[PDB]
């Protein structure tokens, strides 16, 4: 118990917003590397909602930024998760070489580091570590 | 044999069209054909190639849909510290694929978008 | 029947290409050939035997010391070991400049047969299989 | 904590400056007078304090902790959905060390030889 300097008490866990740019994967692995193992937050109500917005919006160096990764990740092994086509038939063929994954979650300053959006996992930026302390 | 204005390959019959819609309205005109059709799927290489052909004339470099809609439900979102994913609060948007009159590469657009596109049956 | 550059063996068709790309981008690039395509599944010793020789007769591979075939690591986790010798379970690691080996490639130094576990990220040659 | 242990939060540690391969390291931590095991890291303040203790005797040199054959247990299978019946992989086995100055987990085969840390609960 006790969030450790650095980081911000929000109902039973601890909190860090963390300006390093780093891919989402990189920022899961980072936050595992963190006191106890942390990892990207999960937000599992309105109130951790508006806490997780609220802290991001209280870190000064996050101004630029446009997306923050937080915890949400695709776990179906597809590239694209439609498996059928309209008109039915299954999908077999699929020309995706041009395309990069977008199968992470991040929060956005478009709209207020509130509403969760998918975007693309390689691509580096500012994240949010949850930790319960233990 | 295809009709008027349609052309054939293994089966099936194709027509692009031009005027832009988004991907629901696409899908509806197609569906609204004589024969009822769907915007056009793809099941090999050498059929997308064939499908750029018909486009390449008139379509050009223009975004064509084809038809999958909203790519991004579906994959089994999850928390990645196990967390129950009950309480949501996702950006109400969704994605569908096209692709570009000239070249058989897919790409991601959102649904609400105006593209042209290619309706499909079989004869 | 194969098509033009696949190779058969036992009711599927193989083509090795040279073209180096991760793992994802690899099988991304299978998925767009023919019918839709994927990385060699190695189902017996004589797909081993055949997908081996398959890489050995392409002359632009001679530089190759990996390739790419289609096996994939399902755990989520970056390293798979969920309990520590002394029976706790694993919760803080540390694994911030190691990458993970989650894909299975084909390796010069054993003539492309036995399975190594490697850097998914890193760009190799690599060889589709597919039903005609 | 025992002559020649070291004391943190209930648990007490002792680095060993003798290359040993994982498997023989782990047993002979299992073969002290207090059984014990190689190192576990359960917060980076643990593993801070265990560079600490390795840092003036073991340096540089790699340090085993106690995870094993970490490429095992990934549930592998085909891209395609093929059933993994047919098996034709490399015997290599992999486990984690550290740098005796640094926190950084290294994968090693675990066939070389290391140094190591080991630890029981008082």
């Amino acid at each position: 118990e006790d969030c450790d300097f650095g980081w911000s008490p929000y109902d039973q866990h601890c909190y860090q917003a963390f300006n390093e740019q780093k891919t989402w994967d990189e920022a899961e692995k980072f936050c595992r590397a963190q006191e106890n193992g942390a990892h990207l937050a999960s937000i599992e109500s309105n109130g951790e909602a508006d806490f997780v917005s609220w802290l991001i919006s209280q870190k000064d160096e996050l101004a630029d930024e446009d997306y923050v990764w937080i915890g949400l990740r695709a776990q179906n092994k597809e590239q694209q998760c439609s498996s059928e086509w309209s008109d039915g038939s299954s999908v077999s063929y699929e020309n995706l070489i041009d395309l990069h994954t977008k199968k992470c979650g991040a929060l956005e300053k478009l709209t207020g580091f509130r509403k969760w959006v998918n975007y693309y996992c390689e691509q580096m930026h500012a994240f949010v570590c949850k930790l319960l302390p233990y | 044999d295809c009709p008027s204005g349609w052309s054939s390959y293994e089966g099936h019959c194709y027509k692009p069209f031009n005027e832009p819609k988004n991907w629901a309205d696409a899908e509806r005109f197609c569906k609204l054909q004589p024969k009822h059709s769907h915007l056009v799927s793809f099941q090999s290489a050498e059929e997308a190639d064939f499908v750029v052909k018909l486009t390449r004339p008139r379509l050009k470099a223009n975004l064509v849909w084809m038809g999958l809609s909203n790519i991004w439900h579906g994959c089994n979102w999850q928390w990645s510290d196990g967390a129950r994913l009950n309480y949501k609060d996702w950006q109400e948007q969704s994605e569908c694929l096209a692709f570009r009159g000239v070249h058989t590469e897919w790409l991601n657009m959102d649904c609400s978008s105006t593209c042209s596109f290619v309706c499909k049956f079989k004869a």
